[PDB]
């Protein structure tokens, strides 16, 4: 989920956009 | 500032910053 994608690994401006409402 | 790791209060405050107004869903254990 978000957190592996972005705190263990370097987050992305495409997979923040996906948890925006 | 979102292509970086991101833990924390720091996830949550790029996730507000990225979203605006459409707000966001913050799931760390989904």
């Amino acid at each position: 989920g978000i957190v592996e994608q972005c705190c263990a690994s370097v987050c992305s401006l495409y997979q923040l956009e996906n948890y925006c409402n | 500032f979102v292509n970086q790791h991101l833990c924390g209060s720091h996830l949550v405050e790029a996730l507000y910053l990225v979203c605006g107004e459409r707000g966001f869903f913050y799931t760390p254990k989904a």
